[PDB]
């Protein structure tokens, strides 16, 4: 059933899983005609497809072109998501297909359920946790990756970096929830708040600052604070 | 015009033929139904007075042969059989008229309610959602569970509806999943249309005998049976125009005939909400709307 705060360490445990989040499949401006009515320019998107366990993030890059032509935008985009996931599954060996699929949105429960027709035992399974996945594009290197691509292409990135060689999935894990909270919150302070200390860099084969655990520390504390004042900020507290 | 007679009532038990009923009193002398139209299934029910767990009954057509309800005291029940010494049925048949012993089946001439429920409804289809293929009619009672049902237990005692399930392989064509869901009119026309019944007929056969089960006996997997082959159509965007035309009839009617203190269990809001208003059958079906919005603005 619906994964929530009940049973939050399955997702650690050695049963094969992915999150989906297709928040940012179809991305839009809106903007005014020249006749003064309202249009929409789509810009290229992604699917977030995610093992919490190891970090892998499938990244497949949705291409503007899907789109040309088509109708009801914002349906056929879960149907998208849906067909590639289903041809990642596919893709995959057997011994690393997943045992469950859980989307951080319940719009995707039919159109994935649909498409694994053919994988009856991969569980199809919503959540009750509020997931900040949208808040990938926030992630520079990410972000160039999606807003680069001149056509379909799949991504393949550790979104935990090397954080496993020094902590738990579970840790790691809520440092990446709490990182895209804060991204997602306030995104010009969590970046400062990244970036501050110039003697921190990214390795090139990496995502985020090589901070030491001390570093860690810090940093998630001052991500806490930005969650915690944006929230009285936007709520007057 | 044809006779089921009864060779006694020793339990007090409402008796239905088709959407009539009547009280009969323990051991009061009744002793059958005559006047029976011929051209028609029928449907003789029972509800006994002491227990009205399990109403049942049995599905039967005249043409097929003599029978007569006899009530066995080791199981209980009033059970149908089949006399095959004519002579004996029809001088048992004749005595009993002589005494005035039997209800009319009081048919309205005005009124085409009855054909309107089972027009397409035949006993060989009956024979084969019902299997007991010793007897040429069919029992069926209130706890009989669906082939569907049991998928998700005694296979002999199953309705052998045909399987619907719209997030199924059957359902849905490799490469066109979000085409298929959508829009069922491959599973509706190719599948099962072309595929499994044949035509339309047996289709609304169908259709009919799972309402009239859901109605009659409170048969909760003939219930889904029904509103499963009404949203397979409404969720069809080609559907032939005689189809719809002659769905609404069969509905009208259903829903016409309906108890009113039925209405909250045998009527699925999701399904007519959707059938009604929101599908791609959402204006083509005129005189269904009609009644249930007069008779069921609650539901919608
Ligand atoms: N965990 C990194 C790793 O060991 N392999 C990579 C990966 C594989 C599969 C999916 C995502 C990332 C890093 C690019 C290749
Ligand atoms: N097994 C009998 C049964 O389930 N009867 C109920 C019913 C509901 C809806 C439609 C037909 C029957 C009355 C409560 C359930």
């Amino acid at each position: 059933g619906a994964m929530n705060s009940s049973n939050y360490a399955e997702l650690f445990n050695n049963d094969i899983k992915l999150f989906v989040d297709d928040t940012n499949v179809y991305r839009v401006t809106v903007h005014k005609t020249f006749e003064g009515n309202v249009a929409t320019k789509a810009i290229n998107g992604c699917i977030f497809t995610l093992n919490p366990k190891t970090g892998h993030l499938f990244l497949k890059i949705i291409h503007t072109s899907v789109w040309a032509g088509q109708k009801r935008l914002s349906q056929l985009a879960k149907w998208k998501t849906a067909e590639e996931v289903s041809a990642l599954v596919r893709s995959l060996p057997k011994e690393e297909q997943p045992k469950q699929i859980i989307v951080t949105r319940k719009a995707m429960l039919d159109p994935l359920e649909v498409h694994m027709l053919d994988f009856p035992n991969i569980a199809i399974r919503p959540t009750e946790l509020r997931l900040p996945f949208s808040a990938a594009m926030s992630i520079d290197k990410l972000s160039d990756v999606v807003m680069k691509a001149t056509e379909p292409q799949m991504v393949l990135f550790n979104i935990y970096d090397d954080w496993l060689d020094r902590i738990s999935s579970y840790t790691a894990f809520s440092r990446l929830t709490l990182l895209l909270r804060a991204l997602k919150t306030n995104e010009e302070s969590a970046k400062m708040i990244l970036l501050s200390d110039p003697t921190i860099t990214i390795k090139s084969y990496h995502l985020w600052p090589s901070f030491t655990d001390e570093q860690w520390i810090t940093i998630e504390s001052q991500m806490r604070d930005l969650i915690l004042t944006e929230y009285g900020r936007k709520y007057n507290v | 015009m044809n006779t089921v007679p009864f060779t006694s009532a020793p339990i007090e038990v409402t008796i239905g033929i088709d959407q009539y009923s009547f009280n009969v009193k323990e051991n009061q002398p009744f002793h059958g139904i005559k006047d029976i139209p011929i051209g028609h299934v029928h449907v003789i029910h029972f509800q006994h007075a002491d227990n009205s767990s399990m109403r049942y009954g049995y599905w039967f057509d005249c043409r097929m042969g003599n029978f007569y309800i006899q009530y066995d005291p080791k199981d209980g029940l009033y059970k149908m059989m089949e006399e095959r010494d004519g002579a004996k049925f029809e001088n048992i048949v004749h005595n009993f008229k002589e005494r005035q012993m039997m209800v009319s089946y009081p048919k309205i001439d005005e009124d085409d309610t009855w054909y309107n429920l089972t027009e397409f409804v035949q006993m060989d289809k009956i024979r084969k959602i019902v299997r007991k293929d010793e007897n040429q009619f069919s029992y069926v009672d209130s706890s009989m569970t669906t082939v569907q049902e049991n998928e998700l237990s005694d296979p002999a005692h199953s309705l052998n509806y045909t399987v619907i399930n719209f997030k199924s392989r059957e359902a849905i064509r490799p490469g066109h999943e979000m085409e298929d869901f959508l829009d069922k009119s491959y599973y509706l026309n190719t599948v099962m249309l072309q595929g499994i019944f044949k035509n339309s007929s047996n289709y609304f056969g169908e259709l009919q005998f799972a309402f009239l089960n859901a109605m009659f006996f409170g048969n909760y997997g003939s219930s889904l049976q029904w509103h499963a082959m009404i949203e397979l159509i409404c969720s069809s965007a080609t559907v032939p125009k005689h189809m719809l035309d002659k769905l609404d009839e069969i509905l009208y009617y259903q829903i016409k005939t309906l108890p009113e203190q039925y209405s909250d269990i045998l009527l699925n809001e999701r399904v007519w909400n959707i059938c009604l208003y929101s599908s791609f059958q959402k204006n083509s079906l005129h005189n269904t709307e009609k009644i249930m919005e007069n008779k069921y603005p609650e539901l919608l």
